[PDB]
């Protein structure tokens, strides 16, 4: 008989501990694995695939239309859309990125925001996208917007433009749930010159917008998502 | 002078040419291949009809109009009646296959509109009734007709609400599945190569569909002034590397 | 590892930021393709986002309850909660369910922890000390009919005996019939016109029956069982869109009617911040 | 040290440290180079 | 090591005891610079004054309380102490607080011990045996609303279950967002005219929710939770003047008005002994 | 199963003992350290800095 | 005295676990084995012997 | 270990499927003696049917 | 590691991995070859 | 022997045995020698 002493914590059950256990089914042989395409190893692998952002959130019931950012022909100087960058809330929240970020407490890294244009091929347009780093207000006019991170996008044969929100930060991690100290800025978009439709054409054209994370990205300290809850256990 | 843009796919006794492609997607970066022995379980030698089943079948055409919500086809169902592919299907106990899907929609440089073409492995549909109402067989086996998401709820059928992918997930995130867009201004076809994806090496072709192909208008169709307000969309699909096993009497399936 | 390299002004014919999303790719664009950057290192590995880590902590998967009371004159033990079964599932309490359904096929060993606590809602002199028996009943085994049937002999069926207030813990290998468990299944068990859709044995993980071994004391004692499940040795294939609407049933994808808009409406314009 | 005979009884697995998003982010048939035109 | 060397009479032009304190230095003068000394050795290392040792013993950081009782008809569990949360802090009980605030920035892993004891202030037949659940709720997680919410499933959030009367112990890595925790912060969360001063997320260490898992017995049971915290792997920068006045608030430096003189007045003259 | 005997003191909590514990946050990666001037290692380092004495205590 | 911590599952009895136990009969010597024809090692050995099927179940 | 070997058409004078059960033997006939098979491996050892396992709980 | 002195006290035995059905499936005195006629 | 995988779970650290008061006691820009005049 070897002398032992038990410490504080004996008998506790910590849902996060990782130890060995007896197998209830001694000697059982599991089914062989066969090959299946698509294996995922890290959630970091999947948040780099871009998905659509319901940017046009202004509706009243969920609709395919809140994915469409409208553009008006012949407007000059004006603003196309605006949003803050609380990736865990608001427009971002239902996107795959938003949806995964919510399983973690802290995030750090660059984001990739792209816009794909869908107007007739014989039209043309020049837009400016601007990222405003924390510390200033959402820009109120392009002059204000153009003094921060921006890209003049020229609509052409190449249909999409990929803007990166480079990680601009004092503190090396931000909270995924919106927090002030930790806030990330604003994203706005304005006409640089203006949309022009060809003859025989009319109305609004739309941009689709996507979001995905750069390879830069870090997420840490897992927790429970506000995105799902329940009141009684389900049954069959 | 090769462009990403022009392409030719020859499979069996049938060929497709596109002069306005946008590359092609190969699901999960894997190309269809036959079933290796190391992965095999059933001891039966399989049948590989080759060129008589691995050719291109063009399903009947759809009509995109400003009110369209989107269409959904299931595989191998959509092909249950195409030539010898279909016969083999009803006659063997088990079968396995990959596909090349080519979705076509051309317009002019004055039109606008953008379709999402996506392949969803194991797309289990939801009942519009809620609770634990099931979706009857016939409803998930529309055949070449596919399911028309702008048709009405029916009884025992699935829900046809587009912002929810027919299953409780948001349209916006379908982009995590192999997919390609058809943006009239860019593109006129979409091509996806689908490798066989299952948790068993070979399965039944009639009780289980392993992918749904979905074509969904996202930026509404907008035709030039006084143009007819609609465009046809055509889907052509070719089984590839097909194998059938466990031949016998010929399945009888509901309806 | 560098998180960003140093990059300076650019005036090229080579534009990495113009792409064609219609192709289905997400081109790997970085901050340094469009602004001037400085070197910085990652200092991080992505350890805690590994799927083994993501699915590897215990989650509550089931709460049931049984009571110790005089069975004298009870015509239906099962019905008096004299004993109770549970057909194992991971899709009844939604927290873990949403996590698993981020994948289509999943393969793992399970580690179960079972906590049992007792309650004595009405006047008792004391708290008795009860031993619970949890039997693993695979499909085809005789199922208990009374709380003290021959079944409980469990001569071939794994069973664990632990005390109420304590915890029991054991681990079961991956018992799936196929190579992975299907998180989803767009099929039927056969081509029947009325057979159930979606629910499949492909997912089946066994089933478990609980009872108190003790005979009855003078008062009644409520014992409530909580089963926790931890995946170990995880393998996951084919990512899918996360669950947006609420769940209604074990094993079907169905969402409730007149549900509410899941996308938050702006308080303001598209232009609003 | 494993104290038990069966593999299911061992603790959690250890980090894939695999990580390759290209099956998801770039499943295109003809390779796309960043910087070269998307559609030629 | 010598504590003092031998030194004899001196009659020099080299005076080590005259200095200019205006410079900000404390010149290293020793007994042997001004008296005649003999050799002596230190016999000591200064082991127990290492900062790891100074901050490394468990200190009580929080006492809370929850009760097990029939929740039937309770409209606000939180309010009935049916369950309770705590946003982790080290500045609410002053003993450990004064110790930490001897430094400006501090970095360490935490080891928590949680002792839970039960009380039955009014007539009970017995002492029941309750299991406590302590859930770690990071900012952004759903917070419990009832004592038996879906939240408690805690499928992704670390939780520990232990018995009242026992102790639970686990250790959490340094969860700060920056490189160190700020013991002080002369800033705001943004340039707002009315935002709070001093209190910062730079210090944030998570938060914890407690509940009893047991349903209710016939009597009521008070369970009082004491959280102890031990710093391990300590790193401290920039020493500061010790706290002289009493504390009034978590996170602000504020002292009470009409406080009392903190320097003891002489009973006698400056000249007094 | 290896035979053991537990000694007096089992289960006690001594605020001054130093042992290992399970981490509640398995696999979490702490923020990198950056350099900060002023690190203190021993209280013996700081009690050698001189400070003023309120010698005139008579108020 | 070596410090220990007990985990969840301590004290449980799992009918399927396989561990060592003290022998109640220390030092006892079992009867020698003699040879007996017919040893079975696997149930897989015996299910390969064919047996009759009551196919005509209609009685 | 192979569970089934590959075997093709047969037109022989050597018939493994005709036997005389009166002898008391169970002749070791396999799928590949009477249909055309493909190779497959066992992937299994028969561990949990060992008599030690069967009587050991 | 055995902690106990007697052999009865050790854990379960380990798989025969013996397996030879012929004493049960082919106890015939003159050897029968599959494919050759049963009765000559 | 660490029984646990993570570094936070290890016991207390071990004595700096670093000790250098000069950052606090003599942060002067031009070095002062004891015995030499403070102000020259």
């Amino acid at each position: 008989g070897l002398p032992t002493t038990t410490l504080p914590g004996s008998g506790q059950f910590l849902t996060t501990d990782d130890r060995q256990s007896p197998s209830a089914l001694p000697n059982y042989e599991p089914t062989p694995r066969i090959h299946i395409p698509g294996k995922v190893h890290n959630l970091l692998e999947i948040i780099q695939v871009d998905t659509l952002i319901p940017m046009n959130n202004t509706h009243t019931k969920d609709e395919v239309n809140s994915y469409l950012i409208p553009l008006n022909a012949n407007r000059q100087n004006e603003q196309v859309f605006g949003t803050n960058l609380f990736i865990g809330d608001g427009v971002f929240k239902t996107t795959l990125l938003g949806e995964i970020v919510q399983y973690y407490t802290h995030w750090s890294g660059s984001l990739r925001f792209s816009l794909m244009y869908t107007g007739p091929a014989l039209s043309s347009a020049k837009l400016i996208l601007a990222y405003t780093p924390p510390g200033a207000r959402g820009p109120q006019d392009r002059r204000e917007a153009m003094l921060g991170t921006h890209v003049v996008w020229d609509i052409g044969l190449q249909s999409t433009i990929v803007m990166t929100i480079p990680w601009t930060s004092g503190v090396q991690f931000r909270y995924t749930d919106p927090d002030t100290y930790t806030s990330a800025g604003f994203l706005s978009c304005w006409y640089q010159t203006s949309l022009i439709l060809p003859p025989e054409t009319t109305g609004q054209v739309y941009l689709l917008s996507f979001i995905s994370a750069c390879p830069d990205f870090k997420l840490r300290l897992m927790k429970d998502t506000q995105t799902i809850s329940q009141t009684v256990a389900l049954t069959e | 002078g090769y462009s990403d843009r022009v392409q030719q796919i020859t499979l069996g006794n049938s060929t497709i040419t596109t002069q306005e492609a946008a590359n092609a997607v190969v699901c999960y970066a894997e190309w269809p291949e036959y079933l290796p022995d190391v992965d095999a379980s059933d001891v039966n030698k399989t049948s590989k009809p080759d060129t008589s089943v691995c050719r291109f079948y063009t399903l009947d055409s759809k009509t995109w109009t400003t009110g369209s919500k989107g269409w959904c086809w299931k595989l191998p169902d959509a092909l249950k009646d195409m030539g010898v592919f279909g016969q083999n299907m009803f006659f063997h106990s088990l079968g396995r296959s990959g596909y090349t899907v080519h979705v076509q929609c051309n317009a002019t440089k004055f039109h606008s509109g953008c379709l999402l073409v996506v392949v969803i492995p194991e797309h289990q549909l939801a009942s519009h009734e809620g609770g634990n109402v099931s979706v009857k067989y016939t409803f998930t086996h529309p055949g070449e007709r596919g399911i028309d998401l702008s048709s009405a709820n029916e009884v025992g059928g699935p829900v046809k609400d587009v912002l929810y992918n027919m299953n409780g997930t948001l349209l916006g995130n379908l982009l995590i599945f192999p997919h390609q867009f058809i943006n009239l201004r860019t593109n006129n076809t979409a091509t996806i190569v689908i490798p066989y994806i299952n948790s068993v090496p070979i399965d039944s072709m009639t009780r289980h569909n392993n992918v749904s192909l979905m074509v969904i208008p996202i930026a509404p169709l907008t035709v030039p002034t006084g143009a007819t307000p609609s465009l046809p969309i055509t889907v052509t699909i070719a089984p590839m590397c097909t194998e059938f096993s466990g031949i016998r009497s010929k399945s009888i399936v509901p309806q | 590892t560098v998180a960003s390299i140093s990059s300076g002004p650019k005036h090229t014919q080579k534009v990495p930021i113009l792409t064609a999303n219609e192709t289905g790719a997400t081109m790997p664009v970085l901050p340094s393709d469009s602004i001037e950057t400085r070197t910085t290192y990652m200092h991080f590995n992505g350890s805690e986002t590994d799927v083994e880590c993501f699915l590897g902590r215990a989650a509550c998967v089931h709460v049931t309850e049984i009571q110790n009371k005089d069975a004298t004159g009870i015509d239906n033990h099962r019905e008096a909660k004299l004993f109770n079964d549970w057909k194992i599932n991971l899709s009844s309490l939604v927290q873990l369910r949403k996590k698993l359904e981020l994948f289509t096929y999943v393969r793992f060993d399970s580690e179960y922890t079972i906590l049992a606590t007792a309650s004595q809602p009405d006047s008792a002199n004391y708290s008795s000390n009860l031993v619970v028996q949890a039997m693993y009943v695979p499909p085809g085994a005789p199922n208990p009919k009374e709380w003290d049937d021959y079944t409980w002999q469990s001569a071939s069926n794994p069973s664990v005996f632990f005390k109420v207030g304590d915890t029991s813990r054991f681990s079961l290998p991956y018992v799936g019939l196929a190579s992975a468990y299907n998180c989803f299944y767009d099929g039927y068990s056969h081509d029947d016109a009325e057979t159930q859709y979606g629910i499949t044995v492909l997912n089946h993980m066994g089933s478990m029956a609980f009872r108190i071994v003790n005979e009855h004391d003078e008062h009644k004692t409520l014992v409530k069982i909580r089963v926790y499940h931890r995946a170990k040795h995880v393998e996951a294939w084919i990512p899918r869109a996360p669950r947006a609407l609420p769940y209604t049933s074990i094993g079907r994808t169905n969402y409730p009617k007149n549900t509410e808009p899941v996308i938050k409406k702006r308080k303001g314009d598209i232009k609003s911040y | 040290i494993n104290y038990y005979k069966d593999a299911a009884s061992t603790s959690s697995a250890g980090q894939s440290l695999s990580m390759d998003p290209s099956k998801f982010t770039e499943p295109v048939k003809d390779l796309m180079l960043k910087g070269a035109p998307a559609l030629n």
